[PDB]
């Protein structure tokens, strides 16, 4: 198959209320395992996941180097803000934000499939590693400023090498430490309720609970033909105990039942489900 | 791992 | 560049009187990341609340999952109320069991 280690930043500023703030997750897949935010009175970076509880062990240096790491990057993005600010020519007055997402995507055989790291300021595209890992795309003029002193300063090569190394590793040696959370495909628990409006018209509601990973189906149909347009689909929500929820409702007649099958595809289903009122 | 130091660089 | 927050309210298990549940609202597809979220009982607020970790999806925009242990009623109300910088006034959306 294919496993992703990514790590998320967000720097924002916040004047008149304090000095800027710095948080920081990684997960695996569809499940956080680790947490950094510089607000805390000695930022120490934090697990989150049962398997980094218990066996993290095999290194009685990973705490503490991830902590400097992480400390690292607050200072770094902290001035960054600075930065960016700046080169837009900015007031101080506005907050402002910094994000970045990085990782690895490895495949069946272990070996990388593809690494990444993107950047953006106030939600919007700011600069990008290159699929060559040797380049950078900055969105606009102020951003080529970053793109000069990454390039002068040589940094995708040291960005390919995390991405290419420690990023691969990493994955690999989390997958076998959590692999009953993290290699486990759990079906989703699916149920049909009937909720009456009027004497004339009725909700039927298909329920997908507790399922991960996140990736799910889920269609109504009348007859046999697909009512995409005509039902409501609430996005995928997690459930507080790391797996997911989803729904599917629409309006039926009243009397109208036994037709309108709800259909559901997960990969821990054996086959797709079908269920009818 | 995060990714380490950074060098204290500067956007 | 402000994205103005959607939000979910439910329950962790299927609601069951009188049994222990995890009250939750999620908030997601919001831009800049401060929002101010409180849970509801019977229009007031609950004090043991706690949340997810910031994080964001592909589009940048940010999601959080605030909870709360509760063990629901007939009578007992519970609510979200969320307020955000794109907000003009905070929203409010009741706990619905049947969602």
């Amino acid at each position: 198959g294919f496993h992703s280690l990514r790590y998320f930043y967000t720097a924002w500023s916040r004047p008149g209320s304090g000095e800027p703030r710095f948080v920081a997750v990684g997960y695996v897949d569809d499940t956080q395992f680790v947490r950094f935010d510089s607000d805390n009175a000695s930022p120490r970076a934090e697990p989150r996941a049962p398997w980094m509880d218990l066996v993290e062990q095999q290194d009685p240096q990973y705490w503490d180097r991830n902590t400097r790491n992480a400390r690292d990057a607050a200072q770094t993005y902290r001035v960054g803000l600075d930065n960016v600010r700046g080169y837009y020519n900015q007031s101080e007055a506005g907050s402002h934000t910094i994000q970045r997402m990085y990782g690895c995507d490895v495949g069946p055989h272990g070996r990388l499939l593809r690494g990444y790291d993107q950047l953006a300021y106030d939600g919007a595209d700011y600069i990008a590693l290159n699929e060559d890992l040797r380049s950078w795309t900055a969105a606009d003029l102020a951003a080529q400023n970053t793109r000069r002193k990454w390039e002068e300063a040589g940094y995708a090569e040291r960005d390919r090498a995390y991405l290419e190394g420690e990023c691969v590793e990493w994955l690999l040696k989390h997958l076998e430490n959590g692999r009953e959370t993290l290699l486990r495909a759990d079906p989703p628990k699916t149920h049909i309720t009937h909720h009456p409006i009027s004497d004339r018209e009725v909700t039927l509601r298909c329920w997908a609970l507790g399922f991960y990973p996140e990736e799910i189906t889920l269609t109504w149909q009348h007859d046999g033909e697909d009512q995409t347009q005509e039902m409501e689909l609430v996005e995928t929500r997690p459930d507080g105990n790391g797996a997911f929820q989803k729904w599917a409702a629409l309006v039926v007649p009243s009397g109208e039942e036994q037709r309108y099958t709800c259909h559901v595809q997960h990969e821990g289903l054996p086959q797709p489900l079908t269920l009818r009122w | 791992d995060f990714q380490e130091s950074a060098d204290s660089f500067l956007l | 560049i402000q994205r103005t927050p959607k939000i979910q309210v439910y329950s962790r298990h299927p609601a069951e009187n009188g049994k222990s549940n995890f009250l939750n609202c999620y908030v997601s597809g919001f831009h800049p990341s401060d929002i101010e979220v409180d849970l509801l009982k019977n229009g007031e607020r609950i004090e043991k609340v706690e949340h997810s970790d910031l994080s964001f999806s592909k589009d940048w925009s940010f999601y959080l999952l605030y909870y709360t242990e509760f063990t629901p009623t007939e009578k007992d109300e519970y609510a979200c109320r969320v307020n955000h910088v794109t907000l003009s006034q905070p929203k409010i959306v009741k706990w619905d069991r049947d969602m």
